[PDB]
RNA sequence: GUGGGAGAGGGUGGUGGAAUUCCCGGAGUAGCGGUGAAAUGCGCAGAUACCGGGAGGAACGCCGAUGGCGAAGGCAGCCACCUGGUCCACCCGUGACGCUGAGGCGCGAAAGCGUGGGGAGCAAACCGGAUUAGAUACCCGGGUAGUCCACGCCCUAAACGAUGCGCGCUAGGUCUCUGGGUCUCCUGGGGGCCGAAGCUAACGCGUUAAGCGCGCCGCCUGGGGAGUACGGCCGCAAGGC
């Protein structure tokens, strides 16, 4: 019970799962959801439809706190990123801006063998 | 580095005549100056090998020029060695 | 004796007394290392592109100087001791390279 | 093919080695803090090679950003 | 010699931001992660996702390329110092002082060895989860030596252009790096492509020769046995010649 009425929306989309965290303008979260919060258990979390369900569930949880306008922030190249974008875009929540903030390093750490042949 | 004033100092010091800038004595004197500078640079920074190769090349060039002077005029050869203090 | 340029970014929150003391220490350290000053440009506080020392702005100072090379590095360290001084960049002076002329 | 505009042609007389002039080097950065390629700047090899180091100097000074965030995606 | 030029050429010191991990705090709830699908694993001692602060190590995104430098290995944030190589213009100086080079000497990616330090990420061995007929593998979760630094060893390679070095001669076209100039262009050095003559068994090479010549060094003489044995030299050992 905070009555935020305006906040931010972080979308962490990976090839294995999409997870949405709805926070306040200072970054402190309020509610959240993911593919595991919905009944999907295994690989079905890395699905665009599961990402849509997670986005809509986080949005409805944010409606309880009486929030109207959001600022969307995208991190990670994963299936279902744009689907969660379109889910939050028309969900009763007003989307004020979409920003991709995927953390790209400057060739700092050595990746796993799965991600090698690069630096 | 090696500024132009020191270079002109050694050139005018070892010149066979006013205007000479490329005689054997001048070349050997300049190579000796550069060699001493590089050796003082290589006492410290002893892990620098790419410059040690240049030192080897300069030493070889100076030895070949001194050998030519030895063959042609041994008097100027002894004079150059005495003035510079080479061969130990 | 080469020509250099010193960029000093320090705390924009300093009052005039603390800023005067910082610049006094800068001038004193420049005298202590024999750095003749040819000109100076004080740009004041400006908006940084990223926060430095948790502060979104910075007070800039620029000095075109001439000093012996052998102590240039040894001078820079002395300028980094002050906590108010948060950026020090010394760059050998170069003739300007104009484009689209 | 980058047929929109060349940064050099969209500009006048300026110093490439000046790391303190921000309002000119900002035009050479992309929407992100990245340095534009040759096709966007329209410079030459030497000009681009100098611009790179000068932009990096301005970045370390805190005048130009290392990276930004994309908008309107 | 004089005057200029470009460069991740090398060594030393300092310094910058992104990211990973860990710690502290805030906020916050039932999973995260991972895969073809899963499980081990981690999570109610509050993880994942989010914000802020801090610590540490390692590598330098865009620029960046078919690019540049070096004799080779190889060299990529930035600044400073020390330093090597190299190219151009002037036609100034010496007056054949040149080429190559058995031995010698030095350099020599990675891995490995010794002593000390450091240890974030990655990761031989190893501990597990899967898969499989089995899986001492590929896939997944962990993880030590190591990767990193100083000093000293080790001398190997698809150390590759599978093409030793130097010089002279022999159509051009095009792209590009870098100087100079009467700057449509010419001229010089370097990196590519296409091709004259010619060469080659062919593929292909072709002013960066594998063409035409000259000098010098290295090496080859069927395959296996075998880079093995013996001997010697070198090495702490692994082992190398
Ligand atoms: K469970
Ligand atoms: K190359
Ligand atoms: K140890
Ligand atoms: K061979
Ligand atoms: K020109
Ligand atoms: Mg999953
Ligand atoms: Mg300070
Ligand atoms: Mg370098
Ligand atoms: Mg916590
Ligand atoms: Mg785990
Ligand atoms: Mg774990
Ligand atoms: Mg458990
Ligand atoms: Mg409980
Ligand atoms: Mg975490
Ligand atoms: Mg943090
Ligand atoms: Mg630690
Ligand atoms: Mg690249
Ligand atoms: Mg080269
Ligand atoms: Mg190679
Ligand atoms: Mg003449
Ligand atoms: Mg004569
Ligand atoms: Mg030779
Ligand atoms: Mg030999
Ligand atoms: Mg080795
Ligand atoms: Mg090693
Ligand atoms: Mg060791
Ligand atoms: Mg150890
Ligand atoms: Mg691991
Ligand atoms: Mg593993
Ligand atoms: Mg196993
Ligand atoms: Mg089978
Ligand atoms: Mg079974
Ligand atoms: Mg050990
Ligand atoms: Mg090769
Ligand atoms: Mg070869
Ligand atoms: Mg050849
Ligand atoms: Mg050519
Ligand atoms: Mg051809
Ligand atoms: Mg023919
Ligand atoms: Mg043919
Ligand atoms: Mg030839
Ligand atoms: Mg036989
Ligand atoms: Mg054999
Ligand atoms: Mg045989
Ligand atoms: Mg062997
Ligand atoms: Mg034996
Ligand atoms: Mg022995
Ligand atoms: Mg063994
Ligand atoms: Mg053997």
């Amino acid at each position: 019970k905070r009555q935020v009425a305006s906040g931010r929306a972080y979308i962490h989309a990976s090839y294995n799962n999409t997870i949405v965290t709805i926070t306040d303008p200072d970054g402190n979260p309020i509610t959240w959801s993911s593919g595991g919060v919905i009944g999907y258990k295994g690989s079905r979390k890395g699905t665009p439809y599961a990402a849509q369900l997670a986005a809509l569930d986080a949005a409805k949880k944010a409606m309880a706190y009486g929030m109207q306008s959001v600022d969307v922030i995208v991190r990670g190249t994963g299936a279902g990123r744009e689907q969660a974008i379109r889910a939050l875009q028309a969900s009763g929540l007003q989307v004020k801006s979409i920003v991709d903030d995927t953390p790209v390093p400057h060739n700092g750490c050595r990746p796993k063998k799965k991600f090698r042949k690069a630096s | 580095p090696i500024t132009k004033e020191e270079k002109q100092k050694v050139i005018q010091e070892f010149a066979r005549f006013p205007g000479d800038t490329g005689s054997t004595e001048v070349q050997v004197a300049l190579l000796t100056l550069r060699i001493n500078r590089l050796s003082e640079h290589l006492k410290v920074h002893k892990k620098d090998h790419h410059s040690h190769r240049g030192l080897l090349m300069m030493v070889g060039q100076r030895r070949r020029l001194l050998r030519y002077l030895q063959r042609e005029d041994p008097e100027r050869y002894r004079a150059l060695i005495e003035k510079l203090g080479i061969r130990g | 004796m080469r020509r250099y340029e010193v960029n000093i970014v320090l705390n924009p929150n300093l009052d005039q007394s603390q800023l005067a003391l910082e610049k006094e220490i800068i001038q004193r350290a420049l005298e202590n290392y024999g750095a003749r000053v040819e000109k100076v440009e004080e740009l004041g506080l400006r908006r940084l592109a990223y926060p430095i020392a948790k502060d979104p702005q910075g007070y800039f100072l620029w000095y075109q100087v001439e000093m012996p090379e052998d102590r240039v590095n040894d001078l820079a360290r002395e300028l980094r001791i002050r906590d108010n001084v948060r950026r020090v960049m010394v760059v050998k002076s170069q003739e300007p390279f104009l484009a689209n002329a | 093919p980058s047929r929109k505009a060349k940064v050099k042609a969209t500009l006048g007389e300026f110093d490439l080695r000046d790391y303190r002039n921000v309002e000119v080097l900002k035009r050479f950065l992309s929407e992100t803090g990245k340095i534009l390629p040759r096709r966007r700047t329209g410079l030459s090899a030497k000009e681009q090679r100098i611009l790179a180091k000068t932009i990096k100097r301005a970045r370390i000074l805190g005048l130009l950003p290392f990276t930004e965030k994309l908008v309107r995606k």
